[PDB]
């Protein structure tokens, strides 16, 4: 439709980086009551834009897709607005088609998200079922302990992310890896993109150079840059 | 017992109390248990519920011994009592005063710091104290009033009464004596414990439509300024400054601002003191906000008003004014825009104050913020203005700048007193059309008898050595006629004492706790009981009303101030009656009352009710929904006054703030902007500042308490302050050859008093500041005859010299002359 | 070691503990200095956060990381040199090859703009 | 005008420590013609206020055809005597049973520490009977 | 939320019958450009209804789940509210609870449809 | 044991001699979780001990509310960052200003010119947050 609510000069403003690709551009969330909202005058929003006439180009990137109404536990509703960081170094206030998505992305009841994982899900043989957390550990820490006790380690399997971002990250990386590696002990671990415990840069790492070897200032720097199986305005 | 306490058991009784003392009226518990029953360690075994098999942190309670004693009823029953304030009382969130904290310790008891506590009437016969009898007390004060009733009529009678809430105060009390004086006796002769004549402190503000109490003590929470104006509130008002101003200064209450407020900027929060002198409460900001974020603008004694010209003249000028306001709410602007023009030069050289600083407070005060909304701009004053050069102008000049600035009304804003007793008024109107400066006519020989109650204006009036001198003399010559008299009937010693009052003498009675210095006066006193020995109404400076519970006894035969009240005027209908009198007995109806709550539902519960007479009453027309069951009920929180609703599921429900929809107090419903001239100091004043070398500043010291009645007896108090101090520059005291612990003469054309060297280097040359009020070396003796147009003294408005007497080893050897400003 | 109340605990026990005293063997994109990086620093440095490593920590300067790897010319291999490899041509797989032997079209594959994974 | 949202006013309801546990208040919000109730639950409940978070508000007009409802204090419930609609007064207006196809309103109250004080200040959800909340 | 759009006085009115139960209650759907809408005086919307001030008991069924914009196979949007025929002898006004989210529960494609096979 | 005092230990402080004009310091007494701190003031006073009559000693928790004092050698003075009470090391743990209603506590050291020793034997006054000075 046809209009925004802008945030409040007051409203809570963390900083976020976009959930998606290795750019990692800055983003700042807004986070407001339902019930209150911005004024035009740029000194009366949390922005600090003038919304009493046009704005110019690159003034902003706002949109729908770039707001939602999340409901919390609390069951109270708060307007939130996911926009690209201005003073961030990485974007300078840029937002890709992908980042852009994020606030519609964001988990809300009737949502993009509405078909979130909310609870464990069984299948009991021949339905899909709500169960417990407690359920589903004695389910499955119980498989888990039984394969070790006769298998050992080798009988136990993951696929798991080794990446950064949403569905990774540093926190989450040493959580898993310390999971699998050093409490079960498992080898039999693939990675999110390829089929083993391997490296995408073998060869360049064992020439002594990791792989992100450099600054996004060095682009600005090169006299030529070549871009090798590599679609980056896309990608 | 140095170095342990008695803890209240699990299951003592714990009542409510108010502070006894200041305005800010803080929230307590009384604890009371038989003497030989303690609680346990473990924090369910006692009443605090905290847990004392270890060391408590820091803030988990306030308690010490002086907050502790053991009290002796009537039955000759020995019980503990603990008092200690509420955690839960949004007044003071579990704060107490260094003077609240006193409480326990000035309970009555027979050994303690009220062992003299009156106790009976006391009657001076002529040559002699002795006791006597409440009905021989009665048939003499009664028969006296009566005999200048029907010779004199009531012009001959005379009071000086407390007007003002809490301990000798409330609701209760001011009815009682109100209806006494007023719609019994019909006496016009009376004046106020603070000032001279039957008025206000308030009568400019009031008349511009502006009650002076027009907000919470949440709006100092929500503040972006807040302006202390003739106001030492650490001191003074400890636990408003402690609980809610500081708060703000330190960023803990920002969350709150934004939630209300989602689109207004608030930067920090700033404070600005117009002060003369450089006090606890500038020192104890500038610690806690840095100095950048204090303002104190150290004025020139008595130059408010063109402060205040000046400030308008500016923001009136920069456009820093809410122009939609002035035009929809007000009247009279652009006359005051005229009458009180003055430039930012001339406001400098009459302030002293340079005009950077004028301009900055300013723009900290009125210039809008970023987001466009001007500053919540917190006004509060006290005595240094309302004892000011001019109250009615200076209250004129400053109102103006505040009604400019849309300053009463918003959240975070009013222009309010801080306050000094708590409230608790409910009376009928004053029986008289004029002025009349009591004082004054006292002195020129005037009136039969003279009733000081619960007020000592020996230690407290303007003008006190005049005073002093002419109630002594006038006593005496009823104390010489009396003693003439041998075997008289109590009617035969009431004409002896009336024709001595026609030649010059004048009856003296006394109603209070204590003795008092009016003793040296005083022909009769009577003993009165204070709150924990009857139940008592009261309100702070946000109208909060609470019930303070009897939990005790009072000493003797000592009574509620409106009991006595009845008593009187129940002798007097009797009399009249005897006599054949039936319509000066009517007169006299309408005191049968047992007890304080009769006078309660007489008073404040009828006021504005079908079939009531005229009654003034700070409850309003409301306040028959408010009943000690309901306050009861409210806790230490109460009900902020006027009282809106009442039902049994919601409680009594109020009002927090006072004009928020813009309609005010007059008879347009507009506030009322009024000209303020400058006219510098009173003549009278000017020819003490001619003739004399210092400012004679005066007022509070946070550890005393007013004419220090209690502190008088407690051997802490006297060891700290064994005389009133007068604060001097270092420099003034080298060329005095005078220190710390020197006594010298404070002198001038009005009196002659007495006050010890306390040398303050944030004193300002040519500049003192004395403890007024107190009862070694009396200030007031000082203070010059000078009132405003409505008879409001000021007392901070006078010059003298000094004189050393001499070096008293004793206080330099038990006196610390150290700072009482904090760095 | 999962006594873990929020994800904190989690940074707390990975990225701030490699190559630390008493640590287990740790493989860390943050290196031995992660110890460094707190939830709180990283807040204050806003968006911009830090380039790893992290080389200094202290109350007025923040984190300061590093720009550019290998510019003195120290390789991470045994002698701090880089090596040359050998790389032969040996055409495409056979198993991709027979593929392009029986069928039409190459099918390269990968990204949209607008599609995320 | 620029605003997407309604202009509720700010409305007094009580200090939060005169309500009685499960002793329902009335009072009008956000105008007379619009009966709410706030009662004291004795429980913590999800975006409950006061001391013990236990405070909750309504608006009392049925969703379905606009009854006023009734609170049972035994089974902490607002009834509808229309078509027997009940509604959840510890699950936010939650439709125990009935015909409406909204939960009861919750009024919307800040608590404020400093004064202990309730006020109304917007409505979630919207009452019977109207266009908007605020007409 | 907190409001709904009114169906203009000349808004088009077709008949529909409750999708559910046998009973077959009448329900009326009212359908206009999303754009417009109805005045709150009884005269300017398709209700009839007075909504300058509160409504007595019995007045209306109407809440936001009787509501929803469709989006047609030529792109335009257009609100749709379906809500109980007064007049009809069934059910003399009365929804119930699942018939009363009808229009919640036509298709568009961000809404409770939106998985609808397409 | 009908006993009517506390039961104090004595606890050794340091030798007198080893006290530095106006420099505290810092010990517990009459355990762990008091906070005490002896300064020779450099002249005598009253009840001062040792060579020069001139070493006192104090609890330095504030009877107000509690928190730890902080001695300022300026002014002699203890100071309580909380209410901003302050106290003179000088007469007896007098309240210059403040909001406390005691003085704050005295340690007893005895003074045994055989050894230079001090020992804190007592404490005169009500130590913070305690219902005797000896738990
Ligand atoms: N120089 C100078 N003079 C001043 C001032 C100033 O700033 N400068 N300030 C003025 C001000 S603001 C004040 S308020 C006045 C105060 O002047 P006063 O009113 O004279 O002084 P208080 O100490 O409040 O007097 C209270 C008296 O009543 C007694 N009392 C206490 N409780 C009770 C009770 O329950 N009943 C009865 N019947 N008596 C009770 C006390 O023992 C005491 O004598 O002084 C004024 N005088
Ligand atoms: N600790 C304690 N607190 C009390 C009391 C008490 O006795 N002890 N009494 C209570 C009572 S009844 C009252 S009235 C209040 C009084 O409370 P305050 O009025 O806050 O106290 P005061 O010390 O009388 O005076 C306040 C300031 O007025 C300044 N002043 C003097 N002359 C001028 C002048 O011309 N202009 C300006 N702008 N300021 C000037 C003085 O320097 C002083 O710091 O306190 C109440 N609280
Ligand atoms: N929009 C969007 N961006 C993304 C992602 C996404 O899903 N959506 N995914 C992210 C991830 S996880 C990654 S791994 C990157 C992928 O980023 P890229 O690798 O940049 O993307 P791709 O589309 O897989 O492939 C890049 C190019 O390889 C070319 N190519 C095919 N075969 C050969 C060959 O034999 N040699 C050479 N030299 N080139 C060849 C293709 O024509 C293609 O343009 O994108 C990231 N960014
Ligand atoms: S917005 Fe997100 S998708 Fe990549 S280009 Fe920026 S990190
Ligand atoms: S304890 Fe008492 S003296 Fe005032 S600051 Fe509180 S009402
Ligand atoms: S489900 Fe049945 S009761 Fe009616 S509204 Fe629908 S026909
Ligand atoms: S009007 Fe309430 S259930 Fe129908
Ligand atoms: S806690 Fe020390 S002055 Fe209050
Ligand atoms: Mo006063
Ligand atoms: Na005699």
């Amino acid at each position: 439709n046809d209009r925004i609510t802008l945030p409040p000069a007051n409203a809570q403003r963390t900083n976020m980086t976009c959930h998606f690709c290795i750019v990692g551009c800055g983003y700042h969330v807004y986070k407001w009551p339902e019930l209150q909202e911005g004024g035009r005058a740029p000194e009366q929003n949390a922005l600090g834009l003038d919304f009493r006439k046009q704005l110019p180009p690159l003034a902003v990137t706002l949109t729908p897709a770039m707001t939602n109404v999340v409901t919390e536990h609390n069951g109270r509703r708060y307007n939130i607005m996911v926009v690209p960081d201005k003073a961030c170094v990485v974007n300078s206030g840029l937002s890709s088609t992908r980042g852009g998505k994020m606030a519609s992305y964001m988990y809300t009841p009737t949502g993009d998200g509405k078909q979130r994982l909310k609870a464990p899900r069984l299948y009991a043989a021949d339905q899909w079922v709500d169960t417990t957390w407690d359920h589903a550990m004695a389910l499955y820490a119980g498989l888990i302990k039984k394969t070790l006790d006769k298998d050992g380690p080798q009988g136990v399997f993951f696929s798991c992310f080794d990446h950064g971002g949403a569905g990774g990250g540093f926190e989450n990386t040493w959580g898993t890896g310390k999971l699998m590696f050093s409490a079960i002990q498992t080898p039999m671990v693939r990675i999110h993109n390829r089929p083993a415990y391997n490296s995408e840069c073998h060869a360049t790492r064992e020439m002594g150079i990791g792989e992100l070897n450099n600054a996004y200032e060095d682009a600005q720097l090169a006299d030529v840059i070549w871009s090798i199986g590599n679609n980056p305005y896309e990608s | 017992a140095n170095d342990r306490i008695t803890l209240p058991p699990a299951n003592a009784q714990r009542t409510n109390m108010t502070c006894h003392f200041c305005i800010v009226g803080c929230g307590y518990h009384v604890y009371k248990w038989p003497e030989l029953q303690e609680g346990g360690r473990a924090p369910e075994q006692n009443a605090l519920g905290l847990d004392f098999r270890k060391q408590l942190p820091p803030l988990a309670v306030t308690l010490t011994p002086a907050m502790t004693n053991v009290v002796t009823e009537h039955n000759g029953r020995r019980y503990n009592i603990m008092v200690v304030p509420d955690k839960a009382c949004v007044v003071n969130s579990g704060l107490s005063s260094t003077r609240g904290g006193k409480m326990a310790s000035y309970m009555y008891t027979p050994t303690g710091d009220g062992k003299q506590r009156l106790k009976a009437p006391r009657l001076y016969a002529a040559d002699q104290w002795v006791d006597t009898t409440w009905d021989h007390a009665m048939a003499l004060y009664a028969g006296l009033i009566k005999k200048t009733l029907d010779k004199d009529g009531p012009q001959g009678v005379f009071f000086s009464c407390f007007d003002h809430g809490g301990a000798g105060g409330g609701f209760e009390n001011t009815w009682g004596t109100g209806k006494l004086m007023f719609s019994a006796i019909q006496t016009p002769m009376v004046r106020i414990h603070n000032r001279p004549a039957y008025n206000s402190e308030c009568h400019a503000t009031r008349e511009m439509g502006i009650g002076e109490l027009n907000n919470a003590y949440e709006d100092a929470q929500l503040a972006d300024v807040i302006w202390s104006i003739g106001n030492n509130p650490y001191e003074s008002q400890t636990n408003y400054f402690l609980n809610h101003w500081l708060p703000n200064l330190q960023g803990a209450t920002t969350s709150k601002k934004k939630e209300r407020f989602p689109n207004e900027n608030f930067p920090q929060a700033r404070i600005i003191f117009v002060d003369p002198r450089e006090t606890p409460s500038v020192a104890i900001a500038r610690h806690v906000a840095g100095n950048d974020r204090v303002l104190h603008l150290a004025i020139e004694p008595g130059t408010d008003t063109a402060l205040f010209n000046g400030l308008f003249t500016y923001v009136v000028e920069q456009g820093w004014i809410d122009k939609p306001f002035i035009e929809a709410h007000t009247k009279g602007f652009d006359d005051a825009v005229k009458t009180n023009r003055l430039s930012l030069d001339e406001c400098s050289n009459i302030t002293g104050v340079p005009v950077d600083m004028l301009k900055r407070a300013a723009e900290w005060s009125y210039k809008p913020k970023a987001s466009g909304q001007a500053p919540r701009t917190m006004h509060a004053y006290e005595k240094g203005i309302i004892w000011g050069n001019d109250n009615y102008v200076i209250q004129s000049a400053l109102l103006d700048l505040v009604i400019a600035t849309h300053n009463v009304g918003r959240r975070g804003t009013g222009c309010v007193r801080m306050g000094g007793h708590q409230e608790g008024y409910t009376r009928p109107p004053y029986p008289g059309d004029k002025k009349i400066y009591i004082d004054q006519e006292l002195i020129k020989g005037k009136g039969r008898i003279m009733t000081w109650w619960g007020c000592n204006n020996f230690q407290t009036s303007n003008n006190a050595q005049a005073l002093r001198e002419a109630i002594l003399q006038r006593s005496a010559i009823v104390k010489q006629a009396m003693q003439k008299a041998r075997g008289a009937t109590t009617e035969e010693m009431v004409d002896v004492i009336y024709e001595a009052t026609q030649n010059g003498g004048l009856f003296v009675t006394s109603i209070n706790l204590y003795p008092t210095k009016l003793a040296e006066a005083a022909h009769l006193m009577l003993p009165a009981a204070h709150p924990g020995e009857m139940n008592l109404t009261s309100m702070n400076g946000e109208r909060r009303i609470r019930l303070s519970e009897k939990f005790m006894d009072p000493p003797g035969t000592a009574m509620a101030d409106c009991l006595i009240a009845a008593r009187i005027a129940n002798a007097l209908r009797d009399m009249y009656q005897k006599d054949g009198k039936a319509e000066m007995a009517a007169q006299f109806e309408g005191f049968d009352w047992k007890t304080e709550e009769d006078a309660f539902n007489d008073g404040f519960r009828r006021a504005g009710q079908p079939g009531a007479p005229a009654i003034d009453s700070q409850g309003g027309s409301t306040g028959h929904l408010v009943t000690y069951d309901r306050l009861r009920k409210s806790g230490n929180n109460g009900v902020q006054l006027p009282v809106v609703s009442w039902d049994e599921s919601k409680g009594l429900v109020g009002t927090e703030m006072l004009y928020t929809e813009g309609k005010f107090d007059t008879d347009d419903g507009k506030a009322h902007f009024k000209p303020a001239p400058w006219n510098g100091l009173p003549a009278t004043v000017q020819q003490q500042k001619d003739k004399y070398r210092f400012w004679l500043n005066n007022g509070r010291n946070n550890e005393v308490w007013q004419t220090a009645y209690h502190d008088q007896y407690n051997s802490l108090m006297q060891e700290r302050y064994p005389m009133a101090y007068i604060e001097m520059n270092p420099d003034d005291c080298k060329q005095l050859d005078v220190t710390g612990g020197d006594i010298v003469e404070v002198y001038n054309d009005f009196g002659s008093t007495f006050a010890m060297v306390y040398p303050v280097a944030e004193i300002k040359r040519g500049q003192t500041f004395m403890l007024f009020g107190y009862v070694n070396g009396i200030q007031g003796d000082v203070t010059t005859d000078w009132t405003d147009r409505n008879i409001i003294p000021y007392y901070k408005g006078t010059w003298g010299d000094i004189r050393k007497v001499g070096s008293m080893e004793e206080f330099k050897r038990t006196v610390s002359f150290k700072s009482r400003r904090f760095a | 070691g999962f006594d873990w109340k929020t994800e904190e605990d989690a940074f707390n026990d990975g990225f701030r503990r490699a190559g630390q005293p008493g640590a287990p063997a740790i493989d860390s994109q943050g290196g031995s200095t992660g110890h460094l990086v707190t939830y709180d620093r990283l807040r204050k440095s806003g968006n911009n956060g830090v380039q790893l490593p992290v080389v200094s920590w202290d109350e007025s300067k923040g984190l300061v990381g590093t720009e550019m790897l290998y510019t003195e010319g120290k390789f991470d291999t045994d002698d701090g040199k880089a090596h040359f490899k050998p790389a032969p041509w040996n055409g495409l797989p056979a198993t991709v090859q027979q593929q392009k032997d029986k069928y039409r079209f190459w099918l390269n594959n990968g990204r949209n703009n607008e599609v995320w994974q | 005008a620029g605003r997407t949202t309604l202009q509720y006013p700010a409305t007094q309801v009580s200090v939060a420590k005169n309500l009685k546990a499960n002793e329902p208040v009335s009072f009008t919000y956000p105008d007379t013609s619009s009966p709410c109730v706030a009662v004291k639950l004795g429980s913590p409940v999800p975006g409950g206020v006061g001391p013990n978070n236990d405070i909750v508000a309504y608006s009392v007009l049925c969703t379905h055809m606009g009854f006023p409802t009734s609170y049972d204090k035994s089974s902490k419930t607002f009834k509808c005597p229309g078509h027997f609609t009940e509604f959840d007064a510890e699950k936010a207006g939650q439709m125990i049973c009935g015909q409406a196809t909204e939960n009861l309103p919750r009024v919307l109250l800040r608590y404020d520490e400093a004064s202990d004080a309730l006020t109304a200040v917007g409505v979630d959800g919207l009452i019977y009977g109207r266009q908007a909340n605020v007409i």
